[PDB]
RNA sequence: GCUAAACCUAGCCCCAAACCCCCACCUUACUACCACAACUUAGCCAAACCAUUUACAUAAAGUAUAGGCGAUAGAAAUUGAUGGCGCAAUAGAUAUAGUACCGCAAGGGAAAGACAAGCAUAAUAUAGCAAGGACUAACCCCUAUACCUUCUGCAUAAUGAAUUAACUAGAAAUAACUUUGCAAGGAGAGCCAAAGCUAAGACCCCCGAAACCAGACGAGCUACCUAAGAACAGCUAAAAGAGCACACCCGUCUAUGUAGCAAAAUAGUGGGAAGAUUUAUAGGUAGAGGCGACAAACCUACCGAGCCUGGUGAUAGCUGGUUGUCCAAGAUAGA
RNA sequence: UCAUAUAGAAGAACUAAUGUUAGUAUAAGUAACAUGAAAACAUUCUCCUCCGCAUAAGCCUGCGUCAGAUCUGACAAUUAACAGCCCAAUAUCUACAAUCAACCAACAAGUUAUUACCCUCACUGUCAACCCAACCAGGCAUGCUCAUAAGGAAAGGUUAAAAAAAGUAAAAGGAACUCGGCAAAUCUUACCCCGCCUGUUUACCAAAAACAUCACCUCUAGCAUCACCAGUAUUAGAGGCACCGCCUCCUUAAAUAGGCUCCACGAGGGUUCAGCUGUCUCUUACUUUUAACCAGUGAAAUUGACCUGCCCGUGAGGCGGGCAUAACACAGCAAGACGAAGACCCUAUGGAGCUUUAAUUUAUUAAUGCAAAACCUGCAUUAAAAAUUUCGGUUGGGGCGACCUCGGAGCAGAACCCAACCUCCGAGGCUAAGACUUCACCAGUCAAAGCGAAGAUCCAAUAACUUGACCAACGGAACAAGUUACCCUAGGGCAAUCCUAU
């Protein structure tokens, strides 16, 4: 008889209490007899770098020059990414300069996103 | 009667009167003495003579019928050969 | 109402299957027939009525021998498990059928009437006039629908060209093609009439309940 | 003795007044839409 | 408050805003246009005026169509224009007896009809009126080809019409291969209902089907901006080079 | 002297103009992840019943026409087309909010923020609608049958009122009468005109049924049924709707209780208690319908017909009310 | 517009709608509620429980710490092995109960072979004094403890008035009480009526002599895949009845009470023997709760105002005539303040029903019959099934029964008019001054002269000249009865004949 409070896993009878998750991802599947099989591939392996010798810290000194907000736009990226190669080669049929026409044969597809932050 | 129509909002007349009474323009109403067409075979000749007559309606009846009819049926009507053309006006009325 | 009727099995097998009672409720959900509900749980044994059914890739009249003649809740008669070839079937048994007997099942109309044992299945024409039959069928190759109840005898009355007139237990006749397969004898469990159930509890056990109304 | 007609049960409550039961019939969608219009923040039980 | 457009103009407004706005003009014209169906269940008054007997003066008259119901099962057949009449009757055909409910339904049949531009036999449910109209029209193909959308009132009929009109417009060989003379004979026999393909594709489509067709027609994978930007770069470089 | 009493705006009403806008979520909604489908308003209500019938620019015209020719209904041809003598916290929207809270559900639906009554300071003194005439004097003396509404008048015959504050009930045509304009013509097209036309001024309330019809919501209580479960000591007797009697179920008789501990309980006394028993869990039957070991019994505390929203401001020849001052005419033949 | 006046406007005025909202009163500081004892705050003692612990279901942080108060905020917490969350496909199978399962005895009849996979423990419940009853001597399934190892506190302090409630004891007598042996104490017997038995029923006034029930009988039905039914005349459905067998004067002293056969049973009804008892003759004592007082917290119906007496009379605290009369608490009582739900009679052209041989219909279904291309469509007839609808007036005592329009005689003695279910009886040529009238209207009535001859309206058939039945409930719904013990709403409520004494 309470309908305003959120509905979460702590609410129903045994069945409900079990079925309803809590926002937590899955990593495996139930086999016969309520046995759980975990898959090493569906567990996010963190990728932490080697921080030794790094010359940057959580904050930046107050003695730094200011600048203008210039968000990176497709034109700005293209300008210094591939354009100079074109111009250099313009003085004497697009995949040679980084163009990727289709995105089935690469591990990190850009659309749809098949990878994670 | 209906004092305001649902579709226009005007007064409306009771058409059961138009088919029964004639309004002489200057107030009077004439009717036709119910009981006159039918059963004319055991009525005395004098009674038949009375029943054929066109009779007037007294004050209350005339006011009632004036209420049950809009303005259109009270106008001045100039018909070509109107048997009641000479009765539209009163002449020499003392009070 | 989500009412999937229980009679959903397709394959045939002698194992009892799990009845679900109805209580008079049809698929909509309303009392269609008053006076039904409750009573003992029951299982259903798929009694096979086409008593002339030859096994896979075989033909010709076949003999089968019984194994047991047991009570059955659904019927009023007593079923019997007959084994033949490589196949077991539940068939309604007649009165004088004991475990171990043998029975013939034929469709072969002989030159004249063949004296048939009191449990065998023969086409109507094959029998003589004046015998008693059960498990009659309306038309050939259809199945037994007529006399099946407990202790009911069906007399054969006469035969004419291509047909036979039989007398049903309700004291009236009907015509059927002479190739319709019946069984000769009287259906088992005789004198089932004389079952004084004694007390209302027995009626409740069977499945009936007392219902006022029936508008 | 009366007054205790509500014997609570989450299964029943979610089965006979829940989102899916409303959305499983035109009348229920009308109910949800009425309660969307009136402003409610408890559309379904 | 008050809207800026009435309620019944909202449909026509919608036909100008969104995806419906890019549909070809002729389809929109065929959709907005309204035509009265040919009278079926009532006797139309012959003339625009008439003398009535009660008084004797010349009064105007119009014919007010009976409203008729077409259950969806008819959309799979060719009922002609016929349908159900849902209404009331006076019990003894005297006005002082109860007002009773009444439904009049057509007598339906199933039959087989041969379409020559389609060279196919269809099984269709029809009514005596449909057969009489077909005979009066000298064949099923003519009946479906000359009758307008409103008199047919059958999505099946309009689909047949779209097929036949497309077959005529394309002049495609698939009608009767291995005998081009018969092809030419059949195609030219109906040469009068020969409208261009661009108008043939959209004949009979309901509005929803039209929207879906337009969407499928225009839906397209966005062009990679890499090609666009390299094209702009090449244009600028050529301009700089020629200077 | 307390209690209080006071305030402004937060907003809103009616117009004009302009056509309006990261993740999860149909399974048990807000849950990363596996093999069907949509397409005539009845009736409350008028006819003083009710049965055909009964409404959803200006002018022509409430005319033709329809109609138990009753109540009432009713054309066309043609004609021509930013603001406020609004509210200001019981008002204005229901709104600070569709929140709190009520209901299982559909659904219902709030409140509010900035020396009035009641008392104390200060209990009363024969006698009496609590006052008036007065008196030197408060009482004492003389006079004096509360108010509203309904019945012929009512001693209170009956109905209503504890008391204060706020809010709460006469909207309009046909004629007529009065005062203006113009006057054989009036009127800013359509209409009237044998002194009439044009304009203004004056006159027609509030609350209340049992009901009816339509569409939704309900079988978590109870009636019955389904699926798959559970309980039944001990003694006597052995396969029994068996006897005595616990748990469990019911509720015979009496007493308590009657705003109660409880909108049906408590204490004792009682019937059944291996069965037609009792019971937890999910599903089903839906309102002229369901269910019923028929009692008009039960379907969420109120069932000879549930409940909610809408038609609905239902209708009511019936009951109750109807608000400033002063004066004047004013009553019981009959069909 | 002056800038309180002259005008124009309008949600324009409340001693009263069991009006609505808010404030505060009265009854009222009244009814009711609560904390076992001592103490050294560590503890000890007295007494009680069909209770307690856990799971389930339900609820969702709801007596853990700290800090502010008499509840608010902050902080903290409940760790999976228990429980939930499941399953690769295809074919095959899958006859025999459970009851310590063995003897007897029954009826209600109760998974694998092949193909594919060599992956590992993630996710959620986990708290409490708890849930449904507005806060609660109520409701709440299962396992285990069967009187407790667990859980609790019947008395805020006092005194020991009445009336009330529960309990204990009682001399002699033992139903004389009373409608009745209800209650209580004791435990026996006998019969009679009804129903065969166990069971079920009016949740919340009826548990029964009613319903159901075995047994019997009657009626209908010859049969497929959604009920009856995976059934088939010894079957299924619908009815009546109620196994079975047999037939279609005594009682008391006294008495209006009790006295088709048919075992068993009944919280059924009536009667009786014996006992038993405070039921009674006839009450009494004590205890507990209530009670009264002190302290804390603190309602509700009710209320026109009250400065609220008695007797007699009128038609009664309040009027009249007499009498009485310093003010004020507290506890009692129930004669009066017509003291604060439920019934009965009548009315409504209110509502809802039930039955019909009351009126209207066949729209829907089922039969036929006729056209339409072996099945559906249209029309007609017959029926069932329903659907909509109504219940005139005066009246013995409301009901029964009569009458209901018009006319004539007494009341109404002498212009006019005046009631009766008061008093006695029948009927269904045309034109035109002026008038009369049935107390309205509608109708009705007389008529000089002059000219010519001697019971309504609407509807239908009609060329017509006009025409009729019903409307007799006779100012007339075009066509509608019986009834509501289940009813609901709005409302109203100086005796002819005689008894007795002088
Ligand atoms: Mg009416
Ligand atoms: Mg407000
Ligand atoms: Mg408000
Ligand atoms: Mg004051
Ligand atoms: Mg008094
Ligand atoms: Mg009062
Ligand atoms: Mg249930
Ligand atoms: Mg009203
Ligand atoms: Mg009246
Ligand atoms: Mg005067
Ligand atoms: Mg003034
Ligand atoms: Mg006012
Ligand atoms: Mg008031
Ligand atoms: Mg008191
Ligand atoms: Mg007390
Ligand atoms: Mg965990
Ligand atoms: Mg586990
Ligand atoms: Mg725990
Ligand atoms: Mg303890
Ligand atoms: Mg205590
Ligand atoms: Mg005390
Ligand atoms: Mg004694
Ligand atoms: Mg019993
Ligand atoms: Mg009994
Ligand atoms: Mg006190
Ligand atoms: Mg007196
Ligand atoms: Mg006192
Ligand atoms: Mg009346
Ligand atoms: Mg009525
Ligand atoms: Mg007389
Ligand atoms: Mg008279
Ligand atoms: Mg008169
Ligand atoms: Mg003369
Ligand atoms: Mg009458
Ligand atoms: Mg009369």
């Amino acid at each position: 008889a309470d309908r305003m409070s959120k509905w979460t896993s702590k609410r129903g009878p045994r069945s409900f209490r079990g079925r309803k998750g809590r926002g937590a991802k899955g990593i495996g599947f139930l086999t016969s007899g309520w046995r759980f099989v975990q898959i090493k591939e569906m567990v996010p392996e963190f990728v932490v770098p080697d921080l030794t010798g790094f010359k940057l810290k959580p904050y930046v000194s107050y003695l730094a020059p200011e600048s203008e907000e210039t968000p990176l736009t497709a034109a700005q990226l293209f300008s210094e990414a591939v354009a100079p190669a074109i111009e250099k080669d313009f003085k004497d049929n697009l995949e040679k300069y980084g163009f990727e026409p289709t995105q089935e044969g690469k591990l990190f597809q850009l659309y749809p996103r098949n990878f994670l932050r | 009667l209906t004092y305001f129509s649902a579709r226009k909002g005007k007064r409306k007349t009771v058409k059961a009167v138009i088919d029964r009474f004639l309004r002489l323009h200057c107030g009077l109403w004439v009717r036709r003495k119910a009981g006159y067409k039918k059963k004319l075979w055991k009525k005395t000749p004098a009674r038949k003579k009375r029943l054929r007559e066109f009779v007037f309606c007294n004050k209350t009846q005339s006011k009632l019928l004036d209420k049950m009819t809009t303005s259109f049926w009270k106008r001045r009507n100039w018909y070509v050969d109107d048997p009641y053309q000479k009765y539209h006006d009163r002449t020499n009325l003392k009070v | 109402a989500n009412f999937v009727s229980w009679k959903s099995r397709t394959k045939y097998t002698i194992t009892p299957v799990k009845m679900r009672k109805s209580g008079g409720r049809d698929h909509t959900g309303r009392i269609r027939v008053h006076g039904i509900g409750g009573g003992h749980k029951q299982r259903y044994r798929m009694i096979d009525f086409l008593r002339f059914r030859p096994e896979e890739t075989k033909s010709g009249p076949f003999e089968e021998k019984v194994i047991q003649v047991r009570y059955d809740p659904c019927r009023s008669a007593d079923i019997a498990l007959v084994a033949g070839g490589s196949r077991k079937r539940w068939i309604i048994a007649t009165e004088n059928m004991q475990a171990g007997d043998t029975i013939l099942n034929s469709n072969h109309i002989g030159r004249m009437a063949v004296a048939a044992r009191e449990g065998d299945a023969h086409p109507l024409g094959a029998l003589p006039v004046g015998t008693l039959i059960n498990n009659v069928e309306s038309e050939p190759g259809r199945g037994a629908q007529y006399i099946r109840a407990a202790g009911t005898c069906g007399v054969l009355l006469r035969k004419v060209n291509g047909t036979a007139i039989i007398q049903l237990p309700s004291k009236r006749q009907m015509q059927v093609l002479e190739t319709c397969v019946a069984t000769v004898g009287r259906v088992s469990n005789v004198d089932h009439n004389k079952r004084v159930i004694g007390k209302a509890g027995r009626n409740r056990w069977l499945g009936k309940r007392p219902n006022s109304g029936r508008w | 003795a009366r007054g205790n007609e509500y014997q609570p049960s989450n299964i029943k409550r979610k089965n006979k007044h829940g989102w899916v039961r409303r959305l499983s019939t035109p009348a229920g969608v009308q109910v949800i839409l009425r309660r969307m219009l009136k402003g409610r923040k408890s559309l379904s039980h | 408050p008050l809207h800026k457009y009435p309620v019944w103009l909202w449909k026509r407004l919608q036909l100008r805003e969104g995806i419906c706005s890019r549909l070809p003009g002729h389809y929109l014209r065929s959709l907005e246009e309204e035509r009265t169906p040919t009278p079926v269940h009532y006797r139309p008054h012959g003339a625009k005026f008439k003398i009535n007997p009660k008084n004797g003066q010349r009064e105007r008259v119009e014919d007010v169509p009976i409203p008729i119901y077409f259950p969806p099962e008819s959309q799979r057949g060719l009922w002609g224009g016929e349908g159900w009449i849902l209404g009331q009757i006076y019990a003894n055909n005297d006005k002082l007896s109860k007002r009773l409910k009444k439904v009049w339904k057509p007598q339906l049949f199933e039959r087989e009809f041969y379409s020559e531009i389609l060279d196919k036999k269809f099984t269709v449910t029809v009514t005596m009126r449909t057969l009489d109209l077909i005979d009066e029209a000298y064949g099923l193909d003519f009946y479906i080809l000359k009758t307008p959308k409103e008199d047919l009132c059958s999505k099946f009929g309009m689909d047949l019409k779209r097929g036949m009109l497309l077959r005529l417009a394309r002049q495609d060989p698939q009608l009767h291969p291995e005998d081009p003379e018969r092809r030419a004979a059949i195609y030219d026999k109906y040469k009068e209902f020969a409208i261009p393909e661009e108008e043939a594709e959209w004949v009979g489509l309901t509005l929803e089907e039209a929207i879906e067709k337009q969407r499928l027609l225009e839906e397209k994978d966005p062009v990679p901006l890499f090609k666009i930007y390299v094209a702009e770069l090449i244009q600028q470089l050529q301009q700089q080079a020629l200077s």
